[PDB]
């Protein structure tokens, strides 16, 4: 990741 | 034997008869006459003439309901929940003998007698248990000697005047015959013994129902006899299969702990961390993440939270295991000489010099005197900075003798060392508390004044490796997480340990399904 939004935007289920 | 003559068949009739009575009175004047005949019947058949007379009743009844299980066992295998209610028809018959002879000893104000009574066939029951397991050894059974003891302790906690003025006392005489019975000292009864002390009842009666906690302790007691007894099992990552059931017993009594009495888990959660050994992160978690349910936790996603304007955070928690024993006096004496005039700085060397034990991989180092130096310098740091008129921050807890010996830990110990010093500190990241916040920015600052990428990746893989397991998780850990990735002071972002590794990511994406 590269920031703590980038890391807040991840996408688990996928 | 060492046994008068003619004993044994008095003892035998008089069981019978009483297996009998028992199983064809009902409740009312008949079980209160029935036993009033049988006690002037065991006048009579002079066994309760002399304690020795007594003695020797109460351990012949126990070997022959013992011999009656066995040979029902044995009837069951040759002759294809029956045998257990045979097994259970004398048994139950025997302990109701029990209880009642102990409710009616003396007077009906003389709770002396019937506590020593009750202590006393207590006392043989542990008797013919270990003989028996020294015997028969494999073949040794625990299911009698279990269901006497835990029939006998719902007997004894019947609501009843007599019962429930000695009934603290008679939760003392369980709670030393199960410390008696410890699987360190009765190996083939740890199952039984597990099954004994996380009893529902039993932890009820003990973490409630006594006012100013004096079970607490004890209990307490138990627990770290059951941990010390895992922990070189639990050690072992070869034994995970074979180690199953009790770790899924040790699992099941911690959650209920966890969620019916936080509390006690949270008093007592130093000596249980320093017993259990660091890898077991799940019971660690259930321990650490107890908070009192008096306090309601933050949540830690809040948009820009306030941590130190709190007002639990100036608090310190309660913590009722004496950790400053476990240091060495000299070493305690140089330590707070250090802390006080912050001199000589060869203390810190010499600090690595007194943590280590061994040269062999995994066992370097003391790790209760690191947990306790850690605790220990932490809360001497967070009194100094209250003394001086303020409050632990970010730039209060620096530059002193304190954080001189966190740094050098930080720096001067090997991989194993500071694993377990980061550990140490971790271990009190829990509920707004003083302890927690101080070893957050603690953390955080081991982090950010770091010359080095090691410590920092060591302190986040830490963070992580706690942060995976099952909700819930301690609000400390969580926050401190949280304010190091986002933050931009500490520009976690930009190192190069989390830059290229996919590895550190995956970990990161099981935090996020984990806790987020």
């Amino acid at each position: 990741f590269s920031s703590w939004n980038d890391y807040l935007g991840l996408a688990t289920l996928i | 034997y060492d046994d008068p003559p003619g004993l044994r068949e008095k003892a035998e009739y008089l069981l019978r008869e009483w297996v009998n009575l028992y199983h064809s009175a009902a409740a009312g004047r008949d079980s209160t006459k029935a036993f009033s005949a049988f006690v002037g019947q065991m006048h009579q058949q002079g066994i309760l003439k002399t304690d020795d007379l007594i003695t020797r009743f109460f351990r012949l009844c126990t070997e022959m309901c013992v011999e009656i299980s066995y040979r029902a066992q044995a009837e069951q295998q040759h002759n294809p929940t029956m045998i257990r209610a045979k097994c259970y028809h004398n048994l139950d018959a025997f302990v109701r003998l029990i209880a009642l002879l102990v409710k009616h000893s003396g007077e009906a104000t003389n709770t002396v007698t019937k506590i020593n009574l009750l202590n006393k066939v207590l006392g043989i029951v542990v008797g013919v248990l270990l003989q028996d397991h020294d015997v028969r050894q494999s073949e040794f059974q625990q299911l009698p000697y279990h269901r006497i003891f835990i029939m006998l302790l719902l007997e004894l906690n019947a609501p009843e005047h007599v019962l429930e003025t000695i009934n603290f006392q008679t939760l003392t005489a369980f709670c030393n015959t199960f410390h008696i019975l410890r699987p360190t000292k009765a190996p083939g009864f740890v199952y039984a013994w597990l099954e004994l002390i996380s009893h529902r009842i039993f932890i009820a009666r003990m973490l409630a129902h006594t006012p100013q906690q004096k079970g607490w302790p004890m209990y307490a007691q138990l627990l770290i006899d059951l941990f010390k007894y895992l922990a070189p099992f639990l050690r072992n990552v070869e034994l995970t299969k074979p180690m199953q059931i009790l770790y899924k017993g040790t699992l099941r009594v911690l959650l209920v702990l966890l969620h019916d009495f936080p509390e006690f888990l949270c008093d007592y959660h130093y000596g249980f961390c320093d017993v259990i050994p660091p890898n077991c992160i799940q019971l660690r978690n259930l321990i650490l993440s107890a908070f009192p349910r008096n306090m309601r936790l933050p949540d830690p996603f809040t948009p820009n939270l306030k941590v130190d304007m709190l007002s639990e955070i100036n608090i310190a928690p309660r913590i009722l295991t004496n950790f400053t024993g476990v240091m060495p006096p000299q070493f305690k004496k140089d330590l707070d000489s250090y802390l006080k005039t912050r001199s000589p700085v060869t203390f810190l060397s010499d600090l690595r010099s007194n943590l280590q034990v061994s040269n062999e991989p995994g066992n370097r180092y003391n790790l209760q005197l690191i947990n306790a130096l850690v605790l220990y310098v932490g809360t001497q740091a967070i009194a100094h900075i209250h003394n001086k008129g303020s409050t632990p921050s970010m730039s209060t807890i620096t530059h002193s003798a304190h954080m001189d010996i966190f740094q050098n830990l930080a720096v001067d110990l090997d991989t194993e060392g500071r694993y377990l010093f980061l550990n140490a500190i971790a271990n009190q990241l829990r509920y707004p508390n003083s302890h927690t916040h101080y070893f957050s920015c603690t953390m955080l600052y081991l982090f950010a004044e770091a010359n080095t990428e090691a410590i920092q990746e060591q302190i986040t893989r830490v963070l992580l490796e706690r942060l995976i397991v099952n909700r819930p998780h301690p609000w400390g850990l969580l926050i401190t997480f949280i304010e190091l990735i986002k933050n931009p002071a500490f520009k976690f972002w930009n190192h190069e340990f989390v830059h290229c590794a996919p590895e550190i990511e995956k970990l990161f994406q099981s935090v996020a399904q984990c806790c987020m």
